[PDB]
């Protein structure tokens, strides 16, 4: 299940912004059920999968594309080119959308609408959702900061130690050879002492 | 030799001639002097040589000869 | 995310040149004492 909201602005309405809510099963083209609102007043409409074919074939094209299309315009998928329009009257509960490309619009869907009894009902619904999708966000964001946090701790330790270790591994030779080279002499000198008895004996 | 040949191996082979690395006379040469030859200087050697390995007459292999250097 | 997995890895690489640091160390501790020392130990065989 599929919940997406979507700030709007319609045309008769500029200073006004219209909030698009849309309800769904994974699926924009299994149908949907659609809920409009100004902060006043709300309104709810309803659109099926064959309403869509019927759309989709009118289009002339492959439903699916048009549902892609349908995922841009309505669930906000729209790019920066993309540039939907939406118009509405309150008076008539008759909605459409439409797409601007070569400084023209085209209509691509157009639903019939009716003013909900119950306004602030569905609004408390939809703004306690966000709500709660606002407060997860934050969590995960202050979770993802600690490990940040942990992890740049870890980088500088372990960088100034195997530089130090580096450091040492050069040092270590001189240390053992000066180490040996006196050993040698001496056992050098055991050599030359039981040598010359050797020699007088 | 500053390197080898076959030939060197040769006189390897021929073991009745002593086989000599060449730092050590330009070290000679810088020593203006002769230093006397042991196996810091060498590849092999006839035994004569290791009889002398005590600096004197009384050993025979390696895993021996350094004068405390590094 | 970007950031911290940039550490991560920039730590692992670290561990990485750690160890074969470490291993160069452990190369040259053998290449001079285990059986390198029979330069002493065959000194000693010259003494006996």
């Amino acid at each position: 299940m599929e919940r997406k909201i979507s700030r709007i602005h319609l045309v008769s309405e500029p200073s006004i912004t219209h909030f698009l809510q849309v309800s769904w099963e994974k699926t924009l083209e299994s149908g949907f059920v659609i809920t409009l609102t100004d902060g006043h007043s709300a309104w709810t409409g309803t659109v099926s999968e064959s309403e869509i074919s019927q759309e989709a074939d009118d289009m002339a094209m492959e439903k699916g594309k048009y549902v892609g299309e349908l995922r841009k315009a309505l669930l906000s998928g729209a790019g920066p080119a993309d540039v939907y329009t939406f118009n509405f009257s309150k008076e008539s509960c008759y909605f459409f959308f439409e797409k601007n490309l070569k400084d023209v619009s085209f209509r691509l869907g157009s639903f019939n609408l009716e003013k909900v009894e119950n306004p602030a009902e569905v609004i408390r619904e939809l703004i306690c959702y966000c709500l709660d999708t606002i407060a997860e966000n934050q969590a995960k964001n202050e979770h993802l900061q600690k490990e940040n946090e942990r992890l740049l701790r870890d980088w500088n330790d372990v960088q100034g130690r195997f530089e130090k270790c580096v450091s040492a591994k050069e040092a270590l030779e001189t240390d053992l050879y000066k180490r040996f080279i006196l050993v040698l002499n001496e056992k050098k000198t055991k050599i030359r002492s039981l040598h010359n008895k050797l020699l007088n004996a | 030799a500053g390197s080898e040949n076959i030939r060197v191996k040769n006189i390897i082979l021929s073991n009745k001639h002593d086989v000599v690395k060449p730092a050590w006379l330009l070290e000679c040469f810088k020593t203006k002097s002769f230093v006397p030859w042991q196996p810091r200087f060498m590849i092999h050697m006839c035994p004569s040589t290791k009889e002398h390995f005590a600096r004197e007459y009384d050993c025979y292999g390696d895993s021996y000869f350094i004068d405390t250097d590094l």
